[PDB]
């Protein structure tokens, strides 16, 4: 997130602290996909002991 | 009370050396004082924390404390050093003078 | 100059209460390593210590005669109140304050430099 | 009335203070601030160099005849500048601002009784003109562990402290206590070296040693408890565990695979390329036209 | 009676006291009065940590230079003002005290400087300043300046050369009791009903109750994770209320 | 503050707390979705199984 | 260079040791070393058994507290 | 939705009103998530005569 808004900036990257967590929920919210899809392979596949 | 003596009185020639004891139970442990005082006026202290003199203290004043004795002497005494001579010392803030020494020239 | 004058009442009754007052100047007894102490001398006797108080409150009595004494002091006017009550004929004796050196730490009195003019206090019917 | 007569340690969890007055409890809050680093090198003196001041200054001692007494902060410290005195007496504590003339080796003149327990001033040789504030309060005051924090900001000198008992005989004590605001001081000098004041006796000393530490600009998860003190605190930048900590607002970390944060190279070296003329404009021509 | 120059301008520290900044603000003496991060007429009923009056004389033409984000000879060599500055500039002609018909050469200000001062930074050498590359020995000469210059001053001097007094009053408000407080009046304390309250310039509704917080001597007040105050310290009686919205 | 430099830091708190809460309930919607399914196949099971 | 950095651990419950990869990124841009196609994964005991996966690195490599 | 932005201030709600029915559409959009979860319920358990 850090990188996509601010780049390597360190004026930008303070102003984007005034924002909160926005950049953290965006982070979660990608990590949580990325697990599911991992999950959704599994299940179609490893079904056979 | 702390317990101190004083012998009662000495007696010297003028221009002699004049010595004053004092004895008590722990005078080598605490520190010993020095007062002079003349007939109708208040004490002086002469000599304090064993062997020290206040600023104005003729040189002839001089003293020590060891072995649970104290004294002072007077070196060269004058026939204006008559005076009734006090020592003291304090037992962990307990009080205590001697019964003072009339000192003659 | 530091400099010390005692005053009160010079002849009171058996049994009655007497108060000595000192008078300071030169210093102050708000002042830190300050003290004021107390003494008597009985006429053709020795001096003997009453009581002493440090500018921090704290205070020191004679245990023979502790009973007998309490010392306050007047923040504002610098001065040390000395209360001695149930005198009898047998306290006669001439009172005198004097300042007090004082060791740090573990607080102790030392020696009494400046003393005042003292005052002559009567014991008598 | 002048005199003309390091090891290191590990600073495991000590240096960490109240970083405002704000009361919390029960609650885990990351805050920034100038903390001196966990398991850090500190300077280990036995002893009265002039030391440099930094950003900010961690400093311990531990004695029992309370030989250390003061400190002096400044620059040049001589009667050119400015400098601030802090000292400890009898009674109470002096914090002096003033162009001080300080002795070549500054200390204060005391002696002892035939009772090592009991001391009593003799003279004074640490230097005061051009005096521009003035401060007394009550003295800063088993051996004893006196930790306190030295902080210079926007004129203001701010003085944490924590006063404990410690049964070591050469060290800091392994544990964590946080530190509480003493005194803030409305000043308005600049601090870069400072010195430490000792009580000697004619001169030496008895058995006293202090550490020297510096703080840095850090960022810290602090523990309040239900009494709203601090009872624990993480550098986040300790290592990959305190920083998996720090992401995950909790002292506890349970079994996976955690991001914690990005690496990037950093540059190396700074260029500059500009064209290779070299006339300068006719500004000139149209200014003084 | 008399300013301190821009060089060397002096620091007042006010504190431990009841202002009253409306005999300021209604006053016709002012040209300049201008306020930042705070309104004049809000400012007679608010509480702060502490006030500093930074006072200086300086030309009609610099006083443009007495604000946040600005530059020149005196923002930068003389006083600087933060870009986050909270507080009021006040400033008023005095060219009939500080000017002399002689001329007042009594205040100066720097005009050479090695690099640009940082905010409430104040510089008062008077060292000589090497302009060149060859050294002055503390002395006076080519490329060897004193770095003050003196001002005219004269009573018969345009009105941006006239000499101005400038007071800015720089409003700090930390964690601490207030040692400040404007106007005020105080009323008495309610508890266990659904009140508006105001507690040492802070304002808001809700019930007040006697906490059982342990605060540190050095705290007023508690912050929940929304940032609101759960809890405060009643500035006379110093008892800790809990904060419970009605 | 006063009125008219009020009226601009609020308008800073209102956009960042109605863009706060808008993220929210987006995702609670998202949530809500998946939960629904879960129960769509929990009614199934008990009918079923 | 730049990229993720995910630290690798068994839970506090168990261990404080931790192993860090370095996503998408090779082992000699990083200054048990071992180079896997998820990054660079320090820290951790590369073995040649194979077991039931514990925690997911990627590209087929799992990691686990022995 | 007022009360989240605007607390109890006038002001801050006055502002708020410009913004349009955006409040309304975020209450209403949990609304009806929070009646969903009932009948999920109701799906699963409630199979019975
Ligand atoms: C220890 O420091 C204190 C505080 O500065 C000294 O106390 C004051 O000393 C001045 C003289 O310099 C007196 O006029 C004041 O009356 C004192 N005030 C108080 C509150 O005590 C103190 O004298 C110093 N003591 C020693 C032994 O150095
Ligand atoms: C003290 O020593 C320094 C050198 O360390 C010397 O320059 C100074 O003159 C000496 N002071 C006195 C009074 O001798
Ligand atoms: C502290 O100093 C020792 C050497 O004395 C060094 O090995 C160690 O890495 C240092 N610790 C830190 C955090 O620098
Ligand atoms: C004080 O210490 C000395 C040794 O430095 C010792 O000889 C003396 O007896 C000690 N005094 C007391 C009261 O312990
Ligand atoms: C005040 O400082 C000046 C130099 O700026 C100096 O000449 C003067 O002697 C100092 N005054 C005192 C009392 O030290
Ligand atoms: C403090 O003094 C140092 C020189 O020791 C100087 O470089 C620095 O700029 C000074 N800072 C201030 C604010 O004067
Ligand atoms: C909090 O204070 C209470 C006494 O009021 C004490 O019993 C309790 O142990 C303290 N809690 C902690 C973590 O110190
Ligand atoms: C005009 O020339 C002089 C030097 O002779 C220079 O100092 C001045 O800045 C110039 N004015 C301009 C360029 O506007
Ligand atoms: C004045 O405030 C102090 C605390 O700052 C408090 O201790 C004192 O009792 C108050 N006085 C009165 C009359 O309320
Ligand atoms: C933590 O470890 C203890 C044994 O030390 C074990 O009994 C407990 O179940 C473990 N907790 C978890 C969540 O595994
Ligand atoms: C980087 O890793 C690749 C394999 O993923 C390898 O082919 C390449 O040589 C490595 N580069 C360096 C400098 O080792
Ligand atoms: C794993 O097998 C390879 C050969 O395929 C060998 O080079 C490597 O050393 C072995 N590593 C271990 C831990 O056995």
């Amino acid at each position: 997130c850090t990188m996509y808004i601010c780049g390597d900036s360190t004026e930008c990257s303070n102003l984007l602290l005034q924002y909160g967590s926005f950049c953290t929920q965006l982070n979660r919210a990608l990590t949580g996909i990325a697990v599911e899809q991992d999950k959704n392979t599994q299940e179609v596949f490893a079904q056979v002991k | 009370s702390y317990e101190l003596t004083q012998p009662p009185s000495v007696s010297v020639s003028p221009g002699q050396t004049a010595s004053i004891t004092c004895s008590g139970d722990k005078l080598g442990e605490t520190y010993a004082s020095w007062y002079q005082q003349k007939p109708g006026q208040s004490p002086i202290l002469v000599i304090y924390q064993d062997n020290k003199r206040p600023s104005g203290i003729p040189e002839r004043f001089s003293g020590s404390n060891s072995e649970n004795t104290a004294t002072l002497t007077i070196s060269g005494t004058q026939t204006m050093d008559e005076a009734d001579y006090y020592c003291q010392a304090w037992d962990k803030t307990i009080a205590g003078f001697g019964g003072g020494t009339k000192l003659t020239v | 100059q530091i400099t010390l004058k005692e005053s009160g009442p010079t002849l009171v009754k058996p049994t009655q209460t007497l108060t000595l007052t000192c008078k300071l100047s030169g210093f102050s007894v708000n002042t830190g390593g300050v003290g004021v102490g107390w003494i008597r001398q009985p006429p053709g006797k020795a001096l003997e210590w009453l009581a002493l108080i440090y500018w921090n409150d704290d205070k020191l009595y004679s245990p023979s005669l502790k009973s007998r004494l309490t010392v306050t002091k007047d923040t504002s006017k610098n001065q040390v109140v000395l209360t001695m009550t149930n005198m009898d004929p047998v306290d006669t004796a001439t009172y005198y304050c004097a300042h007090v050196l004082v060791w740090f730490g573990e607080v102790l009195p030392d020696a009494f430099d400046v003393w005042g003019q003292g005052t002559m206090v009567t014991v008598s019917s | 009335q002048c005199v003309n007569l390091p090891a290191y340690t590990n600073s495991f969890t000590r240096g960490v203070y109240y970083p405002d007055k704000v009361f919390r409890s029960s609650v885990l809050h990351s805050t920034q601030d100038l903390f001196l680093p966990f398991f850090s090198n500190v300077t280990w003196f036995h002893d009265n160099p002039v030391l440099p001041f930094n950003d900010g200054v961690y400093f311990a001692s531990i004695e029992k005849s309370n030989i250390i007494r003061g400190w002096i902060f400044g620059t040049t410290l001589d009667s050119k500048t400015q400098s601030l005195l802090i000292v400890n007496n009898a009674t109470n504590v002096v914090i002096k601002v003033c162009e001080f003339q300080f002795c070549n080796d500054p200390f204060l003149d005391v002696y002892y009784h035939k009772n090592n327990k009991s001391w009593m001033k003799s003279e004074f040789r640490v230097y005061a003109n051009n005096c521009t504030f003035e401060y007394v309060s009550q003295p800063f005051l088993f051996k004893n562990l006196r930790e306190f924090v030295f902080k210079n900001i926007d004129g203001y000198f701010k003085i944490y402290s924590k006063h404990t008992p410690i049964n070591l005989v050469r060290d800091l004590p392994q544990g964590f206590s946080a530190l509480e605001p003493l005194v803030d001081l409305p000043i308005g000098i600049n601090i870069t070296r400072f010195q430490t004041l000792l009580a000697l006796h004619r001169w030496t000393a008895g058995a006293a040693a202090y550490y020297v530490g510096y703080l840095q600009p850090r960022t810290f998860l602090l523990k309040y408890n239900e009494n709203g003190t601090i009872t624990d605190a993480v550098d986040c930048a300790l290592d990959p565990l305190s920083e998996t900590k720090c992401t995950l607002k909790s002292f506890t970390v349970e079994k996976g695979i955690y991001q914690t944060s990005n690496f990037r190279v950093q540059p190396t070296e700074s260029i500059v390329r500009f064209p290779n003329i070299t006339n300068l404009c006719p500004f000139g021509e149209v200014f003084n036209a | 009676t008399r300013f301190a120059s821009v060089y060397a301008w002096n620091r007042k520290r006010i504190s431990n006291c009841v202002a009253d900044y409306s005999v300021l603000y209604n006053s016709a003496s002012f040209s300049t009065f201008k306020c930042y991060g705070v309104c004049p007429t809000k400012l007679n009923d608010l509480c702060f940590t502490n006030v500093y009056a930074d006072s200086f004389v300086i030309r009609g033409d610099e006083v443009r230079q007495i604000a946040p984000g600005q530059t020149g000879k005196i923002a930068d060599y003389n006083y600087k003002l933060p870009d986050d500055f909270t507080g009021c500039v006040i400033a008023w002609n005095s060219n009939n005290l500080d000017s002399k018909v002689g001329g007042n050469y009594n205040y100066r200000y720097r005009l050479f400087r090695k690099s640009n001062l940082k905010p409430f930074e104040r510089d008062i050498s008077t060292e000589i300043y090497q302009a060149g590359s060859t050294p002055c020995n503390g002395v006076q000469g080519f490329n060897c300046y004193f770095p003050l210059q003196s001002y005219g001053f004269q009573p018969t001097n345009g009105v941006g050369y006239q000499p101005y007094r400038v007071v800015v009053l720089s409003f700090e408000l930390l964690h601490a009791p207030a040692t400040v407080c404007g106007p005020k009046k105080s009323t008495n304390l309610v508890k266990n009903k659904c009140v508006n309250f105001n507690f040492n310039g802070l304002t808001g509704t809700g019930v007040l109750t006697e906490s059982n917080k342990k605060f540190l001597p050095f705290q007023q007040f508690g912050r929940d994770i929304a940032d609101t105050t759960d809890a405060v310290r009643d500035p006379q009686t110093l008892e800790i209320l809990d904060i419970t919205p009605c | 503050l006063c009125p008219p430099e009020a009226e601009v830091q609020i308008d800073r708190l209102i956009t960042g707390r109605l863009q706060s809460l808008q993220t929210y309930v987006t995702q609670q919607l998202i949530r809500a979705a998946e939960i629904r399914a879960s129960a769509n196949l929990a009614a199934t099971k008990m009918s079923e199984c | 260079s730049f990229g993720g950095v995910s630290v690798i651990t068994p839970g506090t419950n168990t261990s404080n040791q931790v192993a860090v990869l370095y996503q998408g990124v090779n082992c000699t841009e990083v200054p048990n070393v071992f180079q896997t196609r998820a990054g660079c994964l320090i820290g951790a005991e590369h073995v040649n058994n194979s077991y039931e996966c514990d925690i997911p690195i990627g590209a087929g490599i799992c990691a686990s507290y022995q």
